């Protein structure tokens, strides 16, 4: 398993080598179907490739590993395209980190000639509207706070209002966390997306999330239609296997990473980073 | 027969986030039993490796059947609640209140969280809610020396639980993993025996990574216990199973819900049943 170009890479060593590399997914916490399937998929791509001259059988399956995971992971960076108007929603998971992230959002599109307002949808966890409100003030940006038991279109109403008579362009609705099969709540999401309509539903995905990233990705997407994730919480040490997991089963671009804890914790997400660090490169 | 068993519960395990380290040992182990019925002897394992208390575990071992369970109690008056940015430590403090206001307990609160926005209004609307008190400054203030204040008001007034809420930390931030220490101190300072509980909050739907964060919380202030929270949701809370097995530290409670009453005392048998489906 250690010599120069000398013969073509053999089911043999694509048993040894993706073994490995199927159990560095798994501990990045990469789904574990998903896992065999990019196993799989190494090992079509891979499987009889010549192995020029320097390189060894192991080199060509790694850099093959690699570029593969790059692409499943999104190649290139890629942001959101605005248009004259926008309303975007925060979901995801309980804890996930969607009201920092709508702050974020915020200061971020501020800072690029946007005017953004933020929706304070969640009012059923205590001091939520209060939260959201407080980092309104810090990054110098308009928060309109729903009242207990208002209906969706009495949301639709104020916001229109509000964004009108403050030439708002950029709506971000942050919404209650949630388990993704609380049949209520994703009803009442489902529910909050048919009356206002979202150009953008971004799922906020820990980095830190387990194996069940793939089937809360799906249930998001099924039940509201995900159009794109922030992965957070990267400034922490986990691998951020998750990532590829809400990748694959939804096809969706992970428009941004968090990477601390403050407002300005907002960057573009890099395929090509997180395959780095998925690998153990960092 | 056995083989296919075999490779069915490596795929059930790994699912539930044991991990390949844990989930190789624990199949290699039963399969060595010679036990037809795995599963069994899995299951009968895995209710040995979600508890380092001991006993409980020899006792059904010599054909014994010993139980009586016995609501969980702090060892001392101060319960620091520590965690990972989002985990459940707020909402689980409120709960704990509830456990022990139910138990007769006069029970008080410290909103430690002097970081995040709203961090310490949110504890407080609990306290309100239970009728509890909250020892809470403006955002901004020395945790520390809340935490301190709060000692001294539980001890002048008698209180028999205080719970000391943090703000969120990553356990990567040696800084802050200080702050949490200094903290520990401050305590201690007012009450030297204090605090005998230090709970480890980890969020059920974490992978391998709840082992990192409870091995460099352990080593920054010593854990005596840790509470898994949604486990309402889907996911299993397997990365427990590495937990107590590499830090040997107790599981208090499990949360399941966002409700005061959703929290449970920690039962081996159910939560091995759950995980294995
Ligand atoms: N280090 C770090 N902390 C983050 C990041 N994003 C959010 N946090 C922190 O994580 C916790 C996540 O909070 P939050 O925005 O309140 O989560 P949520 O998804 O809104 C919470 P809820 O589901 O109850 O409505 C907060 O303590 C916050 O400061 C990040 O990228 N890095
Ligand atoms: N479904 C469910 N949700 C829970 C459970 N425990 C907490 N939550 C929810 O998780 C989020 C966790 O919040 P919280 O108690 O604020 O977390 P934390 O670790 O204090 C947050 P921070 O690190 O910012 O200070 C809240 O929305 C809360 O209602 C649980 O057992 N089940
Ligand atoms: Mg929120
Ligand atoms: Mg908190």
């Amino acid at each position: 398993g250690r010599l120069r170009g000398r013969g073509r890479i053999t089911e043999e060593d694509l048993k040894a080598t993706l073994r490995e590399i199927r159990r560095a997914l798994m501990d990045a916490d990469v789904n574990l179907e998903v896992t065999r399937d990019f196993v799989e998929r190494v090992r079509e791509e891979a499987l009889g490739k010549q192995v020029l001259e320097s390189l060894t059988p192991a080199e060509v399956i790694l850099a093959t590993v690699y570029e593969a995971l790059k692409e499943a992971l999104g190649g290139e960076a890629r942001l959101p395209v605005l248009k004259d108007r926008n309303l975007w929603f925060l979901v995801g998971l309980q804890g996930s980190g969607k009201t920092t992230t709508a702050a974020k959002l915020a200061l971020y599109y501020k800072g690029k000639g946007r005017r953004p307002l933020l929706v304070a949808a969640d009012t059923q966890r205590p001091a939520a509207r209060e939260q959201l409100r407080l980092l309104g003030e810090k990054v110098g940006v308009p928060v309109l706070e729903v009242m207990d038991g208002e209906s969706p279109e009495s949301i639709r109403r104020r916001v229109e209002e509000k964004a009108r008579l403050e030439a708002r362009d950029l709506i971000l609705v942050d919404t209650a966390g949630r388990l993704q099969i609380d049949e209520p709540l994703m009803g009442e999401l489902a529910r909050l997306k048919e009356v206002l309509g979202p150009d953008e539903v971004l799922l906020v995905l820990d980095a830190m999330t387990g194996q069940e990233a793939l089937s809360v990705a799906r249930a998001f997407d099924e039940k509201v239609g995900v159009t794109g994730l922030v992965l957070t919480k990267l400034d922490g040490d986990a691998r951020g296997g998750a990532a590829l997991s809400a990748r694959h089963v939804t096809g969706k671009p992970i428009y941004f990473a968090g990477v601390s804890e403050k407002p300005e914790g907002l960057e573009p997400f890099y395929p090509e980073r997180l395959a780095g660090r998925i690998l153990g490169m960092g | 027969n056995l083989e296919e068993v075999l490779e069915e519960l490596e795929m059930a395990l790994l699912a539930a986030d044991v991990g390949l380290s844990a989930t190789e040992e624990i199949l290699q182990e039963v399969r060595a039993s010679g036990r037809k019925d795995l599963k069994e002897a899995v299951k009968e394992k895995l209710v040995g490796m979600l508890e380092p208390d001991e006993r409980r575990a020899t006792l059904r071992k010599l054909g014994f059947n010993p139980q009586k369970p016995k609501p969980v109690e702090p060892k001392g008056r101060v319960v620091l609640v520590v965690g990972v940015n989002g985990v459940g430590k707020t909402t689980t403090i409120a709960k704990l209140g509830r456990y022990y206001q139910n138990l007769g307990k006069k029970v008080m609160f410290c909103a430690g969280d002097t970081f995040r926005a709203a961090g310490g209004t949110q504890l407080s609307e609990w306290g309100k809610r239970l009728s509890i008190p909250v020892i809470q400054g403006p955002e901004g203030t020395d945790s520390a020396a809340l935490a301190y204040d709060a000692v001294q008001a539980m001890k002048a007034r008698g209180y028999d639980l205080l719970f000391v809420d943090t703000a969120g930390r990553l356990h990567t931030k040696h800084n802050l993993m200080e702050e949490l220490k200094k903290v520990k101190r401050a305590i201690a300072k007012a009450d030297p025996e204090e605090p005998k509980e230090v709970w480890l909050v980890l969020d059920a739907v974490t992978g391998q990574n709840g082992l990192e964060q409870a091995k460099k919380f352990h080593e920054a202030v010593g854990l005596t216990g840790v509470i898994v929270t949604k486990l309402d949701g889907t996911a299993k809370g397997g990365v427990l199973i590495p937990i107590v097995r590499t830090l040997k530290v107790p599981i208090k409670f499990v949360g399941v819900g966002e409700g005061p009453d959703d929290l449970q005392p920690f039962d081996p048998e159910a939560f091995v049943e759950a995980l294995l489906e």
